[PDB]
């Protein structure tokens, strides 16, 4: 049982190929998860949105 | 970049030249001029001229047929 | 007249760093604009569609747009009729010529409202204070006709009538149209009529701080790595003899 | 309108000939002119959109 | 010590046109490099003076230009020098590329290639240029063309509307083009220097394609004055237009404002795109037409890969010399057809000229080359 | 971050939120006699009836 | 062989930030050269995107900007990054010149001088910049300033009206300024390269003013990454403004369109001209005021002629170190006064600060230098 | 331009260095960091700080007198 | 524009005064009428463009400043188009 960082280096960081592949694969998932958590944090500290305002106007 | 002195190797050639203030700027301008441009024109007519007359022939015939295609169109429509 | 006073710090719901506007409060504010200000105050830049994402909804915007009649494009005979109300066009209202604003309100220009919160020092608070400020002239003093009194004003001699307390309403669901409740709402809307991007701006601003919060340390640890070769380098001087 | 070999339409930019149905018949145009969403509300009126 | 050689700045200037060794040998076909330079600055220079009076906004676009021509002190010469200089910038660009093929200059890959980049950019620039006055030709010229990107599979639509700022040509499109028409000539000007940088690496080719190292002369006297005279000639021509025939090369209908309702059955891009225009529509295909239009210019970057001859210049190559002129005349053909309506004779002949063009550059000249080798016993 | 700023810059040319107008037009058919092509303006583009 | 060294293009790039030897020694005060570069491009870059939407014409000027801020997708960040980047471009310009005096960098005459030329041009540019939106500050800002040339004996009048296009600021003046505000940053960008050219002739000075030849490090790793981090910091700041405090450094009244009838008793040029503003009016003279305003900046080109010290950096010079900070604080004074109305305290103190400025740079620092020499026995 | 190898002359100096992957990027960041910035601050307060408080004093007194010049103005006007 | 060309100072004023153009608004937001300056142009016949169509049956008599440079042939086409006017031979038709 080596180290996380060790195993990480061997399988993905060593070759500049996989190294770069890792970051483009890692950026896609990051943009998504960071935008979720972020906006959520932005809403949680607010709530005078147009989100909770809609419930009132589904009609016309 | 390349400077004089580092260009290339030259063996045994003498070059005589003369001051511009000592000679004419137009030696025999017409005397020797005309004959030469005749000579250069002659030397090249046959490779330059032909494609142009070809275009020339195709240009006059091309517009011709363009008018005679419509204007000339009627023509006959007899009944 | 030469002396002046500046506004206090009303704790707006959008004064804090990452603070969104109160969309419910932007609504009531537009109402305050339409019923009251709109018959004196041009608002050349905002439109009914601008309201769509903000406060109202699709159909609602259409309806409020239809409650006026604007001069549409000329037709075949070179006409220029009138039409219900689209969504497209803005709120070009009160007067045609600018001097026609002067002919009505005695020699005074009620300036565009899209401006306002960013065109006057203090922003919302100066407009909040100027509206709910309205007080009575003490000694010395004068006034021409009805050049009303206002402390929060350059010179104290305005030409604007105090159209505050005339309790007008339509605060759907139920909201007391008191002077102060009416002033907060106009301002809150006026903030949004000047800086619509306001909330997105700060949403990004959060990400900007949150991003830099990971990057600054990182792009700094990177530079350390490379300079560490230099930082711990050891010199020795070994001259002959 | 009313130009071309098919008594419909002629686009002069690159020579596209359309018929009275708006269909492409000659020239480089790849498809028929677009027929928009429409209906007749009466014998005299037509509303497009 | 001579400061003209050791000062960081002068060096560059000494290397550019003072001490630089050049062939004792070059002829008039080498002037178009200065002329293009001159063109570029004069264009930048009148162009700027028009910008202190021009506008943008579809409402005032046309109005401002007339304002300049009628009201602005001397605005007319400026305006017309700009518009006529634009054509001259093409005559030279054309001549330059011409000189290039004939004489084999294209063997300097980087230089030639930068020059192709220089071609597309001034083309892209001049295109945006004529959209500005907002005339009839400007509107559909700006429409017929731009659209082409709508032939690109799957995403064509998206791009053409992205370059438009709407669903058609309007508001978003005139301001855009003006700004681009403003920043491009600066960028070009940079690229030019890199073009020239790579050129200094080998020095200039010459009428014989041989190699003049054995007989170089200083740019000092010689090519500076032979550039001045030359530039005077370019001035004569530019002024002849402006001062005697201002609209001779200009489509009279870019007068009369725009109108998305009209379209005046005729319409062709400015003369310098006619040969290209002819090619595109001489193909019954949206994709093929534009694909062929592209190849029509991007083929220059292909020329060096089809040099087949053992000699560099065509100075001693009758066979190729013939195919060269056949190319020129044939381009003069495409130009002429491009200028005509898509009707009877005109179609089939412009269709033949297209094939000729591509067959000549792609098969004929390369073969002429090999036969000449064989004839000489090479 | 490069994505975003670049995207935002890309989108600023795309189509100004204002240039999105134009929906339904109503045309009287009795005004267009037999054999004539009548053009109107619709969604910023020519509409033939 | 390593193509990174022999290719005509890379050479330049290798010399710029890869193999160029730099002092192992420089500190943060050397970052503002990249920051100014970054500033210059980012300014050019947002500036351009605004031009695809901006106009000119006095009628639409203000309207277009609001159009951008409200209607143009993302037009707001672009607009505000442009306006805030403009201020940052001054903070850095200011810091750069600062770093320069303290450390004696000005001993590189040509480089320093090109930098002064770089200062006046970005000043001249940013001035024209704010006239564009056509706000109140824009109009009289564009008036109070420009006029100054009317103080020039005999011909002042002529020039100010020539730069105006009329008898006041209008039609002819907004289009003019836009065009100039467009072409200048390109020209600056060129000058910058020449600035940088002359800089490479000596390499960089350093915190000790000694000479680092004995200890140079490659720009590779080292200063490229120390430039990246640095630039990130510049982004933090620029974004802090744009995204949290957009108008903090902006005069709120450039909102509300122009009006040749008004003039709002206050009016000052943008913050970065305040110190200069203070100087000019701290003199009861049309000629003297403007003459003094000029000297206020053109004195930088005088500094090297008053280097008196035997050491180059002020790193080991307490006396001068004190007069340096007195200069900075005093400039912070002029900035503050410039920002105030021409009334009671404010007049006499801004009048003292002016004298101080000129007496400090012209008499005090040069003497501090000589005394230090004498103290050291030099 | 000037390249390594043509810079200057160096006699007898050894330079030991270590791989970045072998050492810490933040040795004793706080342990040795803080003490040093205290030391550099101390080393320079006296030449940097003084002119700024001078401005500071002149700024607060300056605005003071500006208000007390007008607002305070009346004052007395008694008759 | 006519001043240097054909007419003279006073003459131009007079010809300018023989019409009545809608000048700038006044204090009440008016927009009256006034003699004729020299300053303004010849904006005449119709306001809306379609009002040109309402008069002359569905036809646009285009701007004249254009003309000589907007039509092929220039002067001669306008000269010929004016003094040309002839009568329709056989085949033919005409609407109104
Ligand atoms: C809640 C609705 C209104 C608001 C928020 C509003 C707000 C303002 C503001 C902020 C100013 C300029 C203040 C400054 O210069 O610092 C102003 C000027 C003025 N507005 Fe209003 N107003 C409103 C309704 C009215 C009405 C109903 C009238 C008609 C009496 C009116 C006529 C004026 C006039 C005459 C001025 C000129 C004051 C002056 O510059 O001397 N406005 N208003
Ligand atoms: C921005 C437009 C251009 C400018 C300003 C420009 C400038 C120049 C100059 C000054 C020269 C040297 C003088 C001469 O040979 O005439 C030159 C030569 C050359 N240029 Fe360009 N040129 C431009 C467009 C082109 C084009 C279109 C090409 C070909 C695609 C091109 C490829 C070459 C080549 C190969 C040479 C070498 C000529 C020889 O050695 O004989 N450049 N150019
Ligand atoms: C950056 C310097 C340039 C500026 C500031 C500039 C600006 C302008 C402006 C404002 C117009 C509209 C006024 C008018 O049409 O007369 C225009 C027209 C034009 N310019 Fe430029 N341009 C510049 C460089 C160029 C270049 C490099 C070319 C390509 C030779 C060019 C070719 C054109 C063309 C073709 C037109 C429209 C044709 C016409 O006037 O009928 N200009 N330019
Ligand atoms: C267009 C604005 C400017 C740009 C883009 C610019 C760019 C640069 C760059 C990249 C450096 C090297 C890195 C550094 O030392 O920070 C530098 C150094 C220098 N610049 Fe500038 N600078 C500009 C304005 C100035 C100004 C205002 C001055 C002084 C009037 C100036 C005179 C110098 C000097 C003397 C140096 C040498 C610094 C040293 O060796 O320590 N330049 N500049
Ligand atoms: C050549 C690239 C540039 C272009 C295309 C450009 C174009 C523009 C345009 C169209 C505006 C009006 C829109 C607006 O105000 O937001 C503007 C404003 C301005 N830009 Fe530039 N400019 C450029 C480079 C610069 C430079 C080098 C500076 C100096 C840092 C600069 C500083 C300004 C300033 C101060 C303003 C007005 C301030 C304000 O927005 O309130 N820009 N620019
Ligand atoms: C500002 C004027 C100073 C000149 C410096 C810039 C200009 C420049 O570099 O000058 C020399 C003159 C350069 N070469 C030649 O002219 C040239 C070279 C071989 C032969 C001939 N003639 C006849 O055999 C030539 O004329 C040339 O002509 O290139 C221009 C395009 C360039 O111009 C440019 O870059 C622009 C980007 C400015
Ligand atoms: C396009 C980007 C590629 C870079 C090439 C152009 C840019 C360029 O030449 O790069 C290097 C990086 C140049 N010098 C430095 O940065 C620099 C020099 C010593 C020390 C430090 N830092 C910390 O000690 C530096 O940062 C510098 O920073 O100058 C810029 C103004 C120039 O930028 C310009 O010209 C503009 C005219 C483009």
């Amino acid at each position: 049982a080596p180290t996380l960082t060790a195993r990480l280096y061997s399988l993905l960081f060593r070759r500049t190929s996989t190294f770069a592949l890792t970051i483009v694969v890692g950026a896609l998932f990051f943009e998504r998860a960071f935008d979720q958590g972020a906006d959520a944090i932005y809403e949680h500290i607010n709530e005078g949105k147009l989100w909770k305002h809609i419930k009132h106007k589904y009609e016309n | 970049g390349r400077q004089f002195g580092h260009l290339t190797r030259v063996r045994h050639v003498i070059t005589y030249s003369l001051s511009p203030f000592e000679q004419r700027a137009f030696p025999h301008y017409f005397s020797k001029g005309i004959p030469n441009v005749l000579r250069r024109t002659r030397a090249c007519i046959l490779r330059v001229a032909p494609p142009f007359v070809a275009f020339y022939l195709v240009y006059t015939w091309g517009t011709q047929e363009f008018e005679k295609s419509k204007r000339k169109n009627p023509a006959a429509y007899e009944n | 007249s030469d002396l002046e006073l500046h506004p206090p710090s009303y704790p707006w719901s959008h004064r804090g760093l990452l603070s969104s506007l109160d969309h419910t409060s932007i609504r009531r504010g537009f109402q305050v604009y339409k019923q009251v200000c709109s018959s004196c105050h041009s608002m050349d830049y905002v439109a009914y569609r601008h309201l769509v994402g903000v406060c109202y909804t699709e159909d609602e915007a259409k309806a409020l747009a239809e409650e006026v009649e604007v001069q549409d494009g000329p037709n075949e005979d070179g006409e220029m009729f009138m039409r219900p109300g689209k969504l497209s066009d803005y709120f070009p209202k009160p007067y045609p010529n600018p001097e026609a604003a002067r002919a009505a309100n005695n020699g005074a220009l009620p300036p565009d409202l899209s401006y306002i919160v960013r065109a006057r020092h203090g922003g919302e608070d100066y407009v909040f204070s100027l509206l709910t400020g309205y007080c009575e002239p003490p000694t010395g003093v004068s006034l021409r006709e009805g050049l009303y009194f206002n402390p929060y004003f350059p010179g104290q001699a305005i030409g604007m009538a105090p159209p505050i307390y005339n309790e007008v309403l339509e605060f759907d669901d139920g909201t007391p149209a008191t002077m102060s409740q009416v002033a907060k709402d106009v301002c809150t809307f006026l903030r949004w009529a000047a800086e619509p991007e306001h909330d997105h701006r700060k949403r990004m601003g959060l990400k900007m701080l949150l991003m830099m919060g990971l990057l600054l340390p990182l792009v700094y640890a990177m530079k350390r790595h490379k300079w560490s070769v230099l930082k711990s380098r050891k010199l020795a001087y070994r001259p002959p003899k | 309108a009313n130009a071309g070999d098919f008594g419909g339409y002629y686009c002069p930019c690159h020579g596209s000939h359309y018929d009275a149905s708006g269909r492409i018949r000659k020239g480089p145009a790849p498809l028929n002119l677009e027929v928009p969403s429409y209906e007749f509300t009466s014998d005299d009126m037509v509303i497009v959109g | 010590t001579n400061i003209r050689k050791s000062h960081p700045l002068m060096k560059i200037v000494n290397n550019a046109f003072i001490d630089l060794p050049a062939p004792s040998n070059i002829s008039s076909w080498w002037n178009f490099g200065s002329l293009l330079g001159i063109c570029l600055i004069l264009q930048i220079l009148t162009g700027l003076f028009l910008a202190m009076h021009y506008t943008s906004d579809t409402t005032t676009a046309f109005s401002s230009v007339t304002h300049i021509c009628r009201d602005v002190n001397y605005g007319w010469i400026i305006r017309y020098m700009h518009a006529n200089g634009a054509s001259m910038f093409f005559i030279c660009l054309y001549m330059h590329v011409g000189r290039g093929l004939y004489y084999g200059s294209y063997t300097f890959l980087e230089t030639w290639n930068i020059g192709v980049i220089l071609l597309l950019t001034v083309m892209a620039t001049a295109f945006m240029g004529y959209v500005l006055p907002w005339g009839q030709m400007s509107f559909w010229g700006a429409t017929v063309i731009t659209n082409l990107l709508s032939a690109i599979p799957y995403i064509g639509t998206n791009l053409v509307e992205w370059i438009w700022g709407g669903f058609s040509v309007d508001k978003a499109t005139l301001t855009r083009f003006f700004a681009f028409h403003f920043i491009l000539p600066f960028i070009i000007m940079a690229i030019a220097m890199v073009h020239l940088l790579f050129l200094h690496e080998t020095g200039s080719n010459n009428p014989t394609g041989i190699s003049s190292d054995v007989d170089k002369i200083p740019f000092h006297p010689y090519y500076t004055i032979k550039d001045i005279l030359g530039a005077l000639l370019l001035i004569l021509a530019l002024m002849l237009l402006v001062l005697f025939a201002p609209d001779l090369l200009g489509d009279p209908d870019n007068y009369t404002p725009a109108n998305p309702l009209n379209t005046p059955p005729h319409i062709k891009p400015e003369w310098y795109f006619l040969f290209a225009y002819a090619i595109l529509r001489s193909i019954p295909n949206k994709l093929g037409g534009v694909l062929a239009l592209a190849f029509s210019i991007l083929i220059l970057a292909l020329i060096p890969l089809l040099h087949t001859s053992k000699q560099r210049s065509m100075m001693f190559r009758p066979l190729s010399q013939c195919l060269f002129w056949a190319l020129v005349a044939d381009l003069l053909t495409l130009t002429w057809i491009g200028g005509q309506p898509v009707e009877h004779p005109y179609i089939t002949i412009g269709q033949l000229a297209s094939v000729l063009y591509f067959l000549l550059i792609l098969v004929l000249m390369p073969t002429a080359g090999t036969i000449e080798n064989k004839l000489l016993k090479w | 971050a490069a994505k975003n700023v670049v995207s935002q810059f890309v989108s600023s040319m795309s189509a100004s939120a204002d240039v999105l107008a134009m929906s339904k037009i109503e045309i009287k058919l009795s005004d267009i006699p037999e054999g004539k092509n009548m053009a109107f303006k619709w969604r910023g583009k020519p509409l033939f009836v």
